[PDB]
DNA sequence: ATCAATATCCACCTGCAGATTCTACCAAAAGTGTATTTGGAAACTGCTCCATCAAAAGGCATGTTCAGCTGAATTCAGCTGAACATGCCTTTTGATGGAGCAGTTTCCAAATACACTTTTGGTAGAATCTGCAGGTGGATATTGAT
DNA sequence: ATCAATATCCACCTGCAGATTCTACCAAAAGTGTATTTGGAAACTGCTCCATCAAAAGGCATGTTCAGCTGAATTCAGCTGAACATGCCTTTTGATGGAGCAGTTTCCAAATACACTTTTGGTAGAATCTGCAGGTGGATATTGAT
């Protein structure tokens, strides 16, 4: 038994949308946080409620815009998102 | 090097709460770099109100703030 | 002896309103009934999100309000949502929503 | 220490749902909105002072405030309430 | 009998209207729908010729900025012409929907 | 005299002059009845803004200031007017 | 005499002290506040009169109108990214035409 | 009556661009410049001190303000005057 | 690609009326000089809060296979939108009158801000409660294939 | 439409990590009594504002023709999703030290509060410039035709 391709996507995307957990991982994420931070100041520290702070803003934003983005592959007649339609969205969001 | 520490699957998954079914290969660098600009602001605005407390340590309330500027204001973490 | 708050029928502390808005810089001076009305504003808000929640929170057969439920009673508003356009609720989630175009035919 | 509005919010549930609960960070967000909308009623109470040369925040300026910072309904359910208050608090 | 292909004034026009600043829609059909639509908001009031004025340059700002946008929509999906579905596009997109 | 329907007096030709600036070549027939509803919506808020300002001054003139105070409200900063 | 000239600055700090009180920013007001803040606006009034003056000359202008002004603050990224949600009355667009639509 | 920054601008003007001139409109339009660009910096800075739980905003608060709004060598080249322009106002 | 013939920028000059620059006085900021507060920096320090460290587990990423379905490319016809010339009217614009406003002053009764003295609600940890998060197992739907 | 193979609920249970209640200090409203503004209530100007008037203009609405573009249909190669087998590291839990906080006192360098003394920026006429609106004339692009 195999399933057909985009059956698994939509049953991911209505799991995905049922749930409220962060989905990127907390170490990684933390290690990426704490890299970027000490370019800018290099002895800081961090809460652990700084880094979940962060990585909830992150998550909503990129989710946000790739819902925006899904949107733009969807009016280009396409079913599938590429970084044409990301640079799109951002570039109508005015975020460049 | 840890800013291709987020997976393809996890930026995945991301997509999948977005409502997107079908991911072009290429998407994923992209959405890692997109991801990496917006934590380069965000800290650079937080770490700057860490400075000016003249404290060492960023808190939630830096952050709190920083998104509020960039017109991303948080419930939950404040505030 | 009794509070402001209850002189004006609010669970919301007037009199912390009050301080809070002279301390905060908005003005040199604040009128006697502006701490009352805002708290009355914030108290109805508050108001309307948790009954909305609580609506959220019996559908999804649970009887304490968690952020998602939160979430869904602002989103399924169309005013809240309005008001809270450009904020992001923690551990909130989204709405699920499913463009028809990649629905199976 | 740590004033928080957690108390007012709880009282408030009870009063519309009796035997609804709520969590830890969900209280949290209730306190985030109040802290926000607090902010944006009274910021923009103090534009409205200092466009007409008045040096007072009065309910008149909560009210053109919430008039110009609600949307529809909700606006004037808010204005309705707050001047209910005002009148009730103003009477002994 | 001379005719230039079409377009050709098209990308015209916009050299022209792209090198210029002055307000494109009329004065007095654009005053009559502010006067209109405050009228309908409030019956006694009455306009600075700067209200209208700052209105207008809003207003046709506003509309060329999202007339851009929705020009680069009908360009992402390969056409060369604007639509309404390019227009509710941008604006979802804009977060003004 | 009544004040009616002027969203109309908007012309075609006026929304393809706005379209040009914007860098459009071609324009579908449905656009500008489109246009005029956005248009209509846009000025709807601002004015609405504006005039809650003029009341709130317990003045019967909406001022210039009264418009650049609403399109600053909506995210819109206007220069050259006084604001 | 004045404090503008102690700070060999053409914005009036003094003025910049005045409006620092009557805005309601704070319950007191440092000395030195009213003087950078009023450098720093100098500074960027500098720099936008300099693009300016740029483009108005780019355009065989001696007189600066509103639409060397736009084409100043859009052409300069920084000051594009400082005013990108700014309307200037009178200050027209870029010109720009996406390549796809040109005739070829 | 109707203050004006028109003459500091225009000495500025002068500074750069000695045979530029400059017209009503766009004079206006600088006007509009400087006074958003200070509200949005003395905003900022009132923030910061109520932040830090202080009632007084110093030089300090006004160039912690310029790194958070203005971009890039916008604001290298306005905290270098800033703090140009405040050791020379100290040591005179 | 040339030839030729429309229409179209593209430039430079020129005279000139509308703004721009320049000049000359006066309320109101700005600056001075003294008398008081005061806020917040400096100087110790008691504590939550972060940073490592260690180690075991199993929860996911990685890498690979392989096929189905999507996106890109081509073809092409129908019709929708561009271009243009007609003709007709709504807009421009240049002044005119009378008017209904904000904008200013002059005061006051009402409302708010202080300065101390008391009176509780708020808040912080301990001491009880209580949904719910997991954890199975079986009824129903969903999916893919004959 | 039926047949098997997953996947998804839905019910039902229970201990616990986390929500609720409970108990006492104390910061912070509230209450009293004085000390200051102020925002209007009338009275009054000086001005933009509405509403015409009257030609003329140029911009708009209409209708006709046709080219190029949009959308439908087909083909097919490419790539991304489904599933699986492997192994890597992130997740949990607990402890330990101490670093960077806040929390308290103390005390000046800095800011606020008045009352005069000057200087300046603003406003209103006086005195120049500069685009601008045309006007050919010179090259440029567009289009049709050899």
């Amino acid at each position: 038994h195999r399933y057909r391709p985009g059956t698994v996507a939509l049953r991911e995307i209505r799991r995905y949308q049922k749930s409220t957990e962060l989905l990127i991982r907390k170490l990684p994420f933390q290690r990426l946080v704490r890299e970027i931070a000490q370019d800018f100041n290099t002895d800081l520290r961090f809460q652990s409620a700084a880094v979940g702070a962060l990585q909830e803003a992150s998550e909503a934003y990129l989710v946000g815009l790739l819902e925006d983005t899904n949107l733009c592959a969807i009016h280009a007649k396409r079913v599938t998102i590429m970084p044409k339609d990301i640079q799109l969205a951002r570039r109508i969001r005015g975020e460049r | 090097d840890n800013i291709q520490g987020i997976t393809k699957p996890a930026i995945r998954r991301l997509a999948r709460r977005g409502g997107v079914k079908r991911i072009s290969g290429l998407i994923y660098e992209e959405t890692r770099g997109v991801l990496k600009v917006f934590l380069e602001n965000v800290i650079r605005d937080a770490v700057t109100y860490t400075e000016h407390a003249k404290r060492k340590t960023v808190t939630a309330m830096d952050v709190v703030y920083a998104l509020k500027r960039q017109g991303r204001t948080l419930y939950g973490f404040g505030g | 002896a009794k509070t402001r708050s209850s002189r004006a029928g609010l669970q919301f502390p007037v009199g912390r309103v009050h301080r809070l808005l002279r301390k905060g810089n908005y003005s040199e001076r604040v009128g006697a009934g502006a701490p009352v009305y805002l708290a009355a504003v914030l108290e109805y808000l508050t108001a309307e999100i948790l009954e909305l929640a609580g609506n959220a929170a019996r559908d999804n057969k649970k009887t304490r309000i968690i952020p998602r439920h939160l979430q869904l009673a602002i989103r399924n508003d169309e005013e809240l949502n309005k008001l809270l356009g450009r904020v992001t609720i923690a551990q909130g989630g989204v709405l699920p929503n499913i463009q028809a175009v990649l629905l199976p035919k | 220490r740590k004033e928080s509005y957690s108390i007012y919010v709880y009282k408030v549930l009870k009063q519309v749902h009796p035997d609804t609960g709520i969590s830890s960070k969900a209280m949290g967000i209730m306190n985030s909105f109040v802290n926000d909308i607090f902010e944006r009623i009274a910021g923009e109470a103090s534009r409205l002072a200092h466009y007409n040369k008045r040096s007072t925040i009065t309910s008149r300026e909560i009210q053109t405030a919430v008039r110009l910072l609600l949307p529809g309904e909700l606006a004037k359910h808010a204005v309705s309430e707050g001047t209910k208050a005002v009148t009730k608090y103003t009477s002994a």
